[PDB]
């Protein structure tokens, strides 16, 4: 679960950053 | 159809093997083969189709993001431009990505969606249609973008309408649909408030339905609820 | 040669981009293109060639290991055999792996090794020859195995002979060669004592030469020394 | 360095196990 959530957060954060 | 000579059951078995070996291109090709046999897919088979293509397109999107990030660094006076190479290679990846999205959309249109009568299957495929249009939208520009965005919206919306009528608020497919439509609103349609509203509403309505679930279903639903909450935290 | 129309410098630049995007199949194809331009490779370019193909073959080997592990579980009375599928798919991966190894060996033979006069380059390419024969050996059986093993040995040995004569004991290429030849001895040639002896000798002689290095070179040499020590710990 | 060493140990250990 933690890895899935971490993975999701990275993808979603990329949009916000860029 | 190079998979045309292989048994449906063999294609499915090899898709599972490819999954275990993390060979997602192979897995996708096997499941494409299975779809092209013309029969409806079972729940397990639908998951295999989704996992395979999600992983393939995921890789291409990640690469595209790296290259896009590099491209826009080189395009300025701050850093010496490197020539046409980064743009060319970014476009190659983009074209391959578009090819995979077009392949998936082709499968859904021929004829998975048409033949999906059950809510579980129909919502699953319409969600997928929305997803692959969303991935196309991420790399599109201008007017072509607007039509792609509308196609994604229309697929998601139809899926939403059925899921509200035919599925409980905790149904993982309904939840995953709402999560992805919410991401569409935020990242594609420039509607952050719609994204947040949808994620919050979805979370609250699922929360109030958790009491109906066994521990197995509880674990699956709370997983997606957690992604909804994670996204809300990021967006608010 | 689909890369035949693209500039050597562009192929190199795109190999670096593919590396950053973790697109190792692309990276390998670009570097193959660059090799086929016919010029010698620089140190940096040699590294790109190696990284690209090592990553491609690494993926195939990992998949092969998964499938082999599954295949041998199903082949017994303890577990219902699944039919020809696992064997067929394992063989498909094996054939692709053999194709990549054959491609690399083709490049080294046409004409990287022939044209490599400097110890640094020649040892690098002969090590690679040994490696890709070693990967072929991992999936070979019987008499075909024995000849492949001898080809790997001969390449490694020639590399060793030059490296001892022309390179200091801490040279990363010399160290990486010894590490891989040691792995060959242990995993391929059924010579664990030769593997251990070589790893220990290599480690001790590098240790006594560390004092000559700057901090940059020290870091590179100690990295491989640590892999040598890790392997020794595992083998003893 | 740690990841490289960990990666190496996994590959080498696989041979010993199988
Ligand atoms: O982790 C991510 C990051 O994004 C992607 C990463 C790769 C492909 C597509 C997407 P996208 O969400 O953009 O379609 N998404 C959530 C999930 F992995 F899909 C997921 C996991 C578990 C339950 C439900 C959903
Ligand atoms: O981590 C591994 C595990 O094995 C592989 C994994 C993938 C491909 C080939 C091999 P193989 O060693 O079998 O050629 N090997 C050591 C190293 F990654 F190559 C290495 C790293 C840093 C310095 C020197 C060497």
């Amino acid at each position: 679960r933690d890895k899935i959530r971490l993975n999701n957060a990275i993808w979603r954060a990329w949009y916000i950053q860029y | 159809g190079a998979m045309g000579s292989m048994e449906r059951a063999s294609l499915i078995q090899k898709a599972k093997l490819a999954e275990q070996a993390e060979r997602y291109e192979d897995m996708a090709a096997f499941m494409k083969g299975a779809v092209e046999k013309g029969e409806e897919l079972s729940c397990e088979e639908r998951n295999l189709l989704s996992v395979a293509y999600k992983n393939v397109v995921g890789g291409q999107r990640a690469a595209w993001r790296v290259l896009s990030s590099i491209e826009q660094k080189s395009n300025e006076e701050g850093s010496e431009e490197k020539g046409p190479e980064v743009r060319e290679y970014r476009e190659k990846v983009e074209t391959e990505l578009q090819g995979v999205c077009d392949t998936v959309l082709g499968l859904l249109d021929s004829h998975l969606i048409k033949e999906a009568g059950d809510a579980e299957s129909r919502v699953f495929y319409l969600k997928m249609k929305g997803d692959y249009y969303r991935y196309l939208a991420e790399v599109a520009t201008g007017d072509d973008k607007k039509r792609i965005i509308d196609s994604a919206r229309s697929a998601y919306q139809e899926a939403m309408d059925i899921s509200k009528k035919e599925m409980p608020p905790t149904n993982p497919i309904r939840l995953g649909l709402a999560l992805n439509f919410s991401v569409f609103h935020y990242e594609i349609a420039n509607s952050p408030e719609e994204a947040i509203s949808l994620a919050k509403t979805t979370f609250d309505e699922a929360m109030a339905d958790l009491h109906t679930l066994s521990e197995d279903s509880y674990k699956d639903s709370t997983l997606i609820m957690q992604l909804l909450r994670d996204n809300l935290t990021l967006w608010t």
